[PDB]
């Protein structure tokens, strides 16, 4: 993976250059939201699994064909391999969010999940709605607590949503 | 002897229940209920 | 970066991250201003560090320079002086990752196989990171002077 | 064809059992209004209390209950009811009954039992596979499989 | 310990620990101090702590001290109560090593099926060990409370 | 391409023989089962886009396939879904009369997942329509020819599976 | 948006946006404001609006409900609604992004063939469009009600 | 792969309610036919041996597959032909007790036609062999259970088509 | 290509609801930088040939590139490498004002990477080529908006890479 | 292995002669008592997780074993001791539905006891707990089973010890 | 044996016998009275089956009996008489067990390359387990004969 350092040291690197002014200035933005950073991935580490079973509570609500008899959750087996798609997504969200970057996201997450959930007949919209769901979720929560900074914390879930979704337009 | 026809037989036939809308329209099946 | 490998060993076990790698994060966090001057200290002086280096390299290995030698001629010298830049700039950039990591991406993976086909010394190689680090070393306080060790010691490790 | 007579027996009267479960369970009114031997410590549920939409979720989940029983008597394996029933209990208990689940159970038990009561050929399977499903039911939601990464390179 | 972390991933790779990972093992060592304290303000405060969490957990749960439960005997009461006590002791141990590897194996790894196999509700256990933890954080200081959370948000994780 | 007869014909051309016996059986065996081929040919071309809507509307109606964010939401992937369904229609009943599989392959089968697989398309989602499309078919066709265009639809299954 | 229509067409002529264009999407910049402003009035009478169309299509096409219809039964009549608010749904994005595109790209191309297999009358869609849009001139403001009525009328003659 | 039984509950469950009026009509044929295919099943596998016998005779033998230059000339392609028509005659066993040749599709259809491609096989002299194959079982099982083996025969025929 | 504003669409669409209030949030900020972006656009509309004048002084020219055996020495690969500078520059004029690099990786990197290969343009030569042309653009148009504008520029090199 | 019918074979074999009268009627002694065995085997697959709950609470649970610094302290080592008693049930069932012990020699007593020594594994502990995995299978299954299943209980704890 | 091969597969699946492998074993169980009744009455016939399959085979393939082959004088004949015996107490184990087990661990594996050794055809041997076979079910009961069949045509398989 990379995160956000890393991935400007590759950057730089590429073209061969020493850290310059603006480098240095994106390594200390970085460097300062560390902490804000930190303190979201401790809250979504207090309160991960409600999280995860609230927005299923809201999804099912917002698409009761997914529990009811041909949706693609219908099984507690089913119930329970949703549970764990969306617990995976919170995960990965948690660690881009410490990492500053959306690199873990895509080479631990999205690489394959289209090609996954067809073979698996899975549908791929109710997927991102649980994840904007999260989300809500989760920014609720981080406004809630007394987080100074909580804007990056969109960031990963809508990195999941852009690469999951489908190409409407 | 016969009674091994079971694919080679006629099959027999099943039933596939149309597709009806769901609890995610139930606003609008109620403005319909309401626009009647 | 430490960032990195926290969240890996997090993700390898498929737990979210452990109070411990927390812990380890903040601390790489509050010390990424420390390791930013450090890092900037070198980007500066990344003239005068790799200028004073190679003259104390050729002056103690003064093989390497005689004819025959790998860095002999003005080209020879001038490439000498370039991989020098590359590991001081693969220097910076462990600096300000908080690990060694980027190095040995680099510069650091293969290097013996890629000197032996260009027939240079390691060894004369590791000599010239050392004298680095001595230079470094000496254009910055004790503390800094000891977090670049750490990496400049890493290079001379895989190197010889 | 034994099973078969079974299942078609319990689908004939799937109505009258999940009602018969259903009016013991619950207390306070009709559970039929809007349908879609050993009780340990359990209270009845009112249903003006547990309200339309948890109430609907409690009845659909009895006759689905009824659904895999005769589904799993015609495959001849408790494996469906087993993957769909050891882990239920958890994700059920967060607001529903765990001990009026129970009881419903039993109730639909000894209703297929006594209304079918044929042979023990015929009817010992029955009540093997209710035996099946409510340990199952009982049984804790278990702990879950875990392939480590190999390395730092595999999640 | 991070100590044993660090020197496992050294062992793996199969070579000596690196600059990030001895600075870590270096900053836990300084906040060493801060880790004793957390273990004796819990040893002597765990009594008032437990007391409170175990009547607050089970006035949010009356079922297990209630008919159809799990603890009608006081040595069934007796055991939820060490069963906090343990749980505390591992906290308090993990705290001082400073990552999660004595609760790991000593209460952790397994103890889903552990109490499944005693019949123990795990959410009943996870909210209790929610309540042990709320009633440790009251008790203990700002930061000190802050610093303890991540262990117990952990068991709590791990737990369900 | 090739039906029946032209397989038969082809393998005696290739071994360089004239046709025997055993070619003549086969060629017997199709000629008696050609009326039946050409009913059921006719029965689906007069009920061609029909059955494909009875097809989606047990199988792919209100459902996520069709719900936004699905890969046939919109109503030019509605349309491109009602195309697929229309070739693989067409298709199969070419490949029924003429009794040989093997202008799936030429025609439908030689790409076509790795079509999808570039598309993004749900491949048990299609195979679910087709399977549909299968029983459709055979309501208007009756019992052995809907045998047949089971086999060949089941043949296209399994090329996207 | 227009943004997005100006650079496919500067990218097809191979050349850098124009003038005037660059004036065009200056003037939409500005008055996003207002846009936004539509687009919530739109969305707040989104269960209003729709339903009164739907009012004036029944009372305008009695067959839609009556025997026979594509829209017979209150399953259909509701699918027919939720249709509604899909081209509903689409005018408030196109006013949003001040482009025909995301309209078009959902529920524009290629919507007579979706809508031949489904028997559904595609001048009786166009006839629905317009009585929504009707019930949104009454539900706005003048200007603006043009500046949506320019969209709904695109939708209406791509679609009749 | 998948049964009959659990074809039919998944269709069953699909449409949300219980097996009402022609699952069981399914059900019931299957398990009346059942006994009789269990003993065509151990017929086959009694003969197994025998019936390629017969069906390399009958076929392949004595022709230009067989003669150098042909892909079932040397020893080892001839000991691989011989492997595969007993994998055809087990397979097809599988699907006659199963009721469903979705094992054919997963375990037989998934990759035989990249394999044989790949590898070169005549598909129009396999054809043959699994012709004359299908034609012996049913001489020594009888024409009913020869049939309902000769069912998915033709199945895996057509997919090699 | 999506720029912030479909892409937002995109998001709302693919979930099926109308714009919330973050949607709006989103469209504020973009507009909000639309008077930047623009202003940097035009003045690039403008400057287009000098800055790639001014790259190609800064980079290639005097360079083993532009010399007798470098990719850079015919004129017509001179030529070819300036319309590709100017496709550089034009796609990130693009990407600046739609907010994204959808563009760049529908047009601009597709296949970029195996043409130049196979044309044989030297990888490292173009991309120091294109931070000139960042560097350049930057100092033209300010600071703001010539690190936006690097930043796209940064995602074509990456991409190169 | 081997089983009652297996063992009375290979008994006549050594001496190599036909199943004599002794051989006749102790298979027919196994063919009456299979029923039995067979229901016992059901009732303890059915209930298995509870013999083995109901074992260890009057076998170990609140004792010094549980207690630290024994081997049954930690949550990890009370899960291995509990798999350990799991799988020895499943032997047992293995063992009497078998009517032959020598499967526990076979798949258990090949290492156990020497790789108990090895961990430090109480042995005493171990035999009473499959004592008292004995009294429970006993009252679950009844006397007649019971007996039958503490015979191979019997040989396991033996071979422990 | 059908009990051998289910534990053996229950071990592989790791887990009990499922209720249809119960159903299956408590048939053979059932069925193993009938199969006791079969091998009484081989057991009853064995002399004369061994005597007449072994005179029918001299008859019909009189190059084994015949100089050059394996059967030569009396012990030749008797040796081959005995090994006659020893396949039909075979049969009949595999008959009692109801598989075929028994009749491959004590001799089905190996006796290809053993009657190599030995000169023995093992065309030959399975041919006289063939008569053996129709002498067998002539003595036997038409229905009775098929189980007894199905065994000698698995031994004769084998020994093609
Ligand atoms: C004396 C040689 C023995 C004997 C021979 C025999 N063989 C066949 C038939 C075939 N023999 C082969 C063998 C090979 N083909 C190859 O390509 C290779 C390697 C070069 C070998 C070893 C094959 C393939 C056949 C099949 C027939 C065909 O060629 O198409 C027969 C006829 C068997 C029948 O019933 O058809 C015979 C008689 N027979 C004996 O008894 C001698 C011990
Ligand atoms: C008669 C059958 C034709 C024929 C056969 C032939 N096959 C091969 C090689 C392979 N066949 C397979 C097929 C399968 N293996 C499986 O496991 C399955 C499902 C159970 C199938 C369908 C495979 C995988 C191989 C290659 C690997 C292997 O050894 O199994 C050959 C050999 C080709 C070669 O030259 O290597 C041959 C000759 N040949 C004919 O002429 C008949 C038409
Ligand atoms: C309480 C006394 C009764 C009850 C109510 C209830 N159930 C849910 C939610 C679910 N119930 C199920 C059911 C099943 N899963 C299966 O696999 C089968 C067959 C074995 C069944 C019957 C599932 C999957 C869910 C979750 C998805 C859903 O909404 O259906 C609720 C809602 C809980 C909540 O709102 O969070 C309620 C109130 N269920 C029982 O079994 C009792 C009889
Ligand atoms: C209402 C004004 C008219 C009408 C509507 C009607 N539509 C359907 C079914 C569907 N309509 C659509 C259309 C769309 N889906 C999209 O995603 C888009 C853009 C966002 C459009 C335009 C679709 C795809 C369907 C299929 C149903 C499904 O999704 O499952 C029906 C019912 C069809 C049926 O068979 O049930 C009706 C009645 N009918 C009229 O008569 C009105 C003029
Ligand atoms: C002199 C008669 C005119 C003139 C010349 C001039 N040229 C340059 C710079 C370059 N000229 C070329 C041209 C070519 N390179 C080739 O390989 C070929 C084809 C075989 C041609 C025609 C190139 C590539 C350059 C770039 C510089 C470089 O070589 O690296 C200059 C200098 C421009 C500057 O400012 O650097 C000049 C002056 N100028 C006139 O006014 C005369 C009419
Ligand atoms: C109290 C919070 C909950 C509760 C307690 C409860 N526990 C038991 C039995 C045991 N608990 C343990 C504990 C541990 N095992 C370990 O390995 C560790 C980690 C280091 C711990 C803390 C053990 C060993 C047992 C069994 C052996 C023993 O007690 O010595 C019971 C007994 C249940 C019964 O007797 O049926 C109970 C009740 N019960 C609740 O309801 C609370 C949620």
């Amino acid at each position: 993976m990379r995160d956000a350092v890393t991935t400007l040291i590759k950057n730089y690197d590429l073209t061969g250059r020493y850290l310059d002014r603006n480098a240095m200035d994106e390594l200390k933005a970085y460097f300062e939201s560390g902490s804000a950073r930190i303190a979201a991935a401790a809250m979504i580490n207090a309160n991960s699994a409600t999280i995860v079973k609230r927005a299923a509570a809201q999804l099912f609500e917002e698409i009761p064909e997914l529990i009811r008899p041909s949706g693609n959750a219908y099984t507690t087996r089913r119930f329970s391999a949703c549970l764990r798609d969306m617990d995976y997504y919170l995960r990965y969200a948690s660690y881009a969010l410490i990492a500053a970057d959306n690199n873990v996201l895509d080479e631990r997450v999205l690489q394959g999940l289209r090609e996954t959930y067809n073979s698996l007949g899975v549908p791929i919209g109710p997927t991102v709605r649980g994840i904007q769901i999260m989300k809500e979720m989760i920014e609720a929560m981080a406004e809630d607590s007394s987080l100074n900074s909580t804007d990056f914390i969109a960031s990963p879930f809508d990195h999941m949503t852009r690469e999951l979704s489908e190409l409407s337009v | 002897p016969s009674q091994v026809a079971f694919a080679s037989g006629d099959p027999i036939p099943q039933n596939v229940a149309r597709r009806t809308p769901g609890p995610s329209l139930n606003r609008f099946k109620e403005m319909a209920r309401q626009v009647k | 970066s430490i960032v990195t490998k926290s969240i890996v060993n997090a993700d390898a076990e498929a737990r979210y991250l452990s109070p411990g790698e927390l812990d380890r994060i903040k601390a790489f966090v509050t010390g990424g201003a420390a390791r930013l001057r450090i890092a900037e200290t070198l980007t500066g002086s990344r003239e005068t560090i790799v200028k004073q280096a190679g003259d104390r390299l050729f002056q103690k290995r003064p093989d390497i320079v005689s004819p025959g030698g790998n860095a002999y001629g003005e080209e020879m010298t001038a490439t000498c002086l370039r991989d020098m830049d590359y590991y001081l700039r693969l220097v910076t950039y462990g600096v300000v990752s908080g690990d060694v990591t980027p190095i040995e991406e680099i510069g650091l993976v293969g290097v013996r196989e890629m000197y032996r086909s260009l027939g240079t010394p390691i060894e004369a190689v590791a000599q010239s990171v050392r004298e680095m680090k001595e230079v470094a070393s000496g254009l910055m306080s004790s503390d800094d002077a000891a977090e670049a060790s750490a990496y400049f010691d890493f290079v001379i490790g895989k190197m010889s | 064809a034994l099973r078969l007579e079974i299942a078609e027996t319990l689908t004939q009267n799937a109505d009258l059992i999940v009602s018969r479960a259903a009016n013991r369970i619950f207390t306070g009114g009709s559970p039929l209004s809007y349908l879609e031997p050993i009780p340990p410590g359990f209270r009845p549920i009112n249903i003006a209390r547990y309200g339309p939409s948890n109430m609907q979720k409690s009845l659909r989940d009895m006759s689905w209950f009824l659904r895999y029983t005769t589904y799993a008597i015609v495959a001849g394996d408790p494996n469906i009811i087993v993957v769909n029933t050891r882990g239920l209990k958890e994700v059920i208990e967060n607001a529903c009954s765990i001990d009026a689940t129970i009881v419903a159970i039993q109730e639909m038990r000894a209703a297929s039992a006594d209304y079918f009561r044929n042979n023990a050929q015929a009817k010992e399977i029955v009540l093997q596979y209710f035996d099946i499903l409510l340990s199952e039911f009982k049984a804790p939601t278990p702990a879950n499989k875990v392939r480590q990464g190999p390395s730092n390179d595999i999640q | 310990s991070v100590v044993s972390q660090v020197i496992l991933q050294a062992d793996d790779q199969l070579r000596y620990p690196t600059s990030g990972e001895l600075k870590g093992i270096q900053a836990f060592l300084t906040t060493g101090a801060q880790r004793i304290r957390i273990a004796e303000t819990l040893a002597e405060n765990e009594k008032k702590i437990v007391d409170q969490a175990q009547k607050q957990l089970f006035k949010k749960h009356p079922e297990y001290r209630a008919p159809g439960g799990n603890a009608y005997g006081q040595r069934q009461y007796n055991q939820c109560l060490r069963d906090y006590g343990w749980y505390l002791r591992l906290v308090t141990y993990g705290v001082l090593a400073g990552n999660k590897e004595p609760i790991e194996t000593t209460g952790l790894i397994g103890v889903k099926e552990m109490y499944n196999s005693l019949n123990v509700p795990v959410p009943g256990m996870v909210d209790a060990v929610t309540v042990l933890k709320d009633a440790a954080l009251g008790l203990l200081s700002a930061e000190d409370a802050n610093e303890t959370a991540p262990y117990f948000d952990y068991i709590i994780q791990f737990m369900s | 391409m090739q039906d029946a007869i032209t397989a038969v014909i082809n393998s005696a051309d290739v071994q360089g023989k004239y046709l025997d016996g055993a070619a003549m059986d086969k060629l017997k065996s199709y000629f008696a089962s050609g009326e039946l081929r050409v009913r059921a040919a006719s029965v689906i071309s007069a009920n061609a886009a029909t059955i494909v809507k009875e097809a989606v509307a047990k199988s792919l109606l209100y459902s996520d396939v069709t719900r936004p964010g699905g890969n046939m939401y919109t109503t030019r992937r509605y349309a491109a879904c009602i195309r697929d369904l229309d070739y693989y229609l067409r298709y199969a009943t070419y490949a029924m009369l003429a009794g040989d599989a093997s202008i799936l392959d030429e025609r439908v089968l030689n790409g076509l997942k790795e079509t999808y697989n570039s598309l993004g398309v749900p491949i048990s989602s299609t195979v679910q329509a087709i399977q549909a499309i299968k029983e459709v078919t055979a309501s208007l066709v009756g019992a052995d020819a809907g045998k047949e265009m089971g086999v060949y639809l089941d043949y296209i299954c399994s090329g996207l599976s």
